[PDB]
């Protein structure tokens, strides 16, 4: 199926060509479409004269996502006047990666022959992380995460904080709050104004930054004699407005008030020097 | 409502180099410097970790050790207890916890003994400029 089948690099196979008379009696076997003709088969029945060939075909229904297996369906032929006036036996299966592989049979007669849409080149499989798999939902390509990674309550939320020397930063794993049941996330602290953006170091990160300072943010400094510490909450909801389990995020990180420095670079002094010499003797 | 408490704890980034002149203008990238006994040393201390306006650069205790060690027993101290030393006079400070850097020169020395390399090694403690008064004014 997906390693095992012959490739077919054609132009003429598009639903914008002309007219042809071609037909497909020798086609035995499992294809894929690659070119500029394209990756999938037409969804709906394309006019008649079209696509090098008298009486365009057309794989009738929806193409199967990813993890289906081997799918059974009758295309359909389009010809006189009436979509769907001949049928033949087509055994479409889904592949990991953005193609697919088909059962292409001999139509009853000649002057039939399946031919390609544009389809979704492009839609592309790249966009998606490392962690996010190339599944598909009805055909559209998506980025859905590890299923190990799925996590119910909230105590168990990953959180990343970096306290940098200017700044202070926090990541959450996009995954886990998809996980957590959270199509989209609103990061806020104590002023909207900080509302958190994505970034990426080794996964999908949702980030805020906050300057480590006294009010930047609305965070708040108390120095005891040892250390000083900048306090700020974040927030965390699935729309704008919530309605129940208000999510609040106590984050704060201190800096020591003592520290020990050094020059890096050696020294070595030269100054002048008078050596008187003496000697002895012994037993 | 839940909250959820985390924490962390972060450091701030404070350096020291060499200044290849007086006034303190350039400073030094070699790994080993060979100057005279009878020259004179010119280094200042940095202060890039943040909230500058809050915070001053402010020096405790400094010392000279012969070995890359900073706690070795023989120690040259250089400013003790926030003050320039008083029985050595070519001791002199420019800024200490006045700004965000810390500056001073001293004639350079050997120290008796075995020992053909000189060290410096400083300790700094940073201090709220509105809360406490930073200034330092020693006298013997
Ligand atoms: C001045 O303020 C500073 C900053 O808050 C403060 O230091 C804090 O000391 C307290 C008291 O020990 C620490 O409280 C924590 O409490 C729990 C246990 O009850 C733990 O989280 C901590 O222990 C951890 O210690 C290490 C930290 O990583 C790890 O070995 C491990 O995680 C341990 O669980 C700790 O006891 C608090 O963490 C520190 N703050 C720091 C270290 O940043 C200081 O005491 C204050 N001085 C005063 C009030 O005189
Ligand atoms: C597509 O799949 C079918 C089913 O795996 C392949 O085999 C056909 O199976 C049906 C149902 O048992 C038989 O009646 C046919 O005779 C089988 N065909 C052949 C050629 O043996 C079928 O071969 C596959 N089609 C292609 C074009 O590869
Ligand atoms: C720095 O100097 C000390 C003193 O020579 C080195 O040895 C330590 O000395 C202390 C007492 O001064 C002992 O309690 C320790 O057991 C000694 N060893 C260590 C590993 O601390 C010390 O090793 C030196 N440090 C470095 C990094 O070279
Ligand atoms: C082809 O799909 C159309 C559109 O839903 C449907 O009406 C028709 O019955 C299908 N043909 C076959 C043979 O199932």
């Amino acid at each position: 199926p997906c390693q095992a089948h012959r490739t077919l690099d054609e132009y003429w196979r598009s639903t914008e060509y002309g007219e042809g008379y071609a037909c497909d009696t020798d086609l035995r076997g499992w294809y894929r479409f690659v070119g500029q003709g394209g990756a999938r088969m037409a969804e709906t029945c394309v006019p008649v004269l079209r696509c090098n060939t008298a009486a365009p075909m057309w794989l009738n229904g929806t193409h199967p996502s990813s993890d289906e297996g081997i799918v059974s369906r009758k295309a359909c032929a389009h010809w006189s006047g009436h979509c769907c006036l001949w049928d033949a036996s087509v055994q479409v299966k889904a592949c990991a990666g953005g193609y697919y592989v088909y059962n292409l049979t001999a139509p009853p007669e000649c002057h039939l022959a399946y031919c390609t849409d544009p389809s979704s080149v492009e839609g592309t499989c790249e966009e998606c992380s490392i962690d996010e798999d190339c599944k598909s939902n009805n055909g559209r390509w998506h980025c859905q995460c590890k299923q190990d990674f799925n996590i119910t309550d909230i105590s168990l939320l990953e959180h990343r904080l970096e306290c940098g020397a200017n700044d202070m930063k926090v990541s959450l794993g996009k995954c886990q709050l998809k996980s957590l049941g959270f199509d989209k996330v609103f990061m806020y602290l104590s002023d909207s104004r900080c509302s958190g953006f994505n970034d990426r170091d080794n996964r999908d990160w949702v980030s805020v930054v906050t300057p480590a300072r006294d009010g930047p943010c609305g965070t708040v400094l108390t120095r005891n004699e040892t250390h000083a510490t900048y306090s700020n909450t974040l927030y965390l909801a699935d729309e704008i407005i919530i309605r129940d389990l208000n999510i609040k995020i106590n984050f704060a990180c201190s800096y020591p008030l003592d520290m020990k420095v050094s020059l890096k670079t050696a020294l070595q002094p030269m100054v002048s020097a008078l050596n008187i010499r003496v000697g002895g003797t012994g037993m | 409502a839940l909250n959820i408490r985390v924490g962390g704890t972060g450091m701030f980034t404070v350096r020291m180099a060499l200044f290849q002149t007086p006034s303190y203008t350039q400073p030094y990238q070699g790994s080993s410097v060979t100057l005279s006994t009878e020259a004179f040393l010119y280094v200042g201390t940095m202060l890039d970790g943040g909230d500058l306006s809050r915070f001053a650069l402010l020096m405790t205790n400094c010392y000279a050790t012969p070995s890359s060690n900073a706690t070795d027993p023989l120690k040259y101290f250089i400013i003790q207890d926030r003050c320039p030393h008083t029985r050595d006079s070519t001791i002199q400070v420019v800024e200490n916890g006045e700004s965000s850097q810390g500056r001073f020169s001293v004639q350079m020395f050997r120290f008796a003994g075995n020992y053909d390399l000189v060290y410096l090694h400083c300790e700094v403690y940073l201090c709220d400029t509105m809360n406490e008064k930073c200034k330092p004014t020693c006298s013997g």
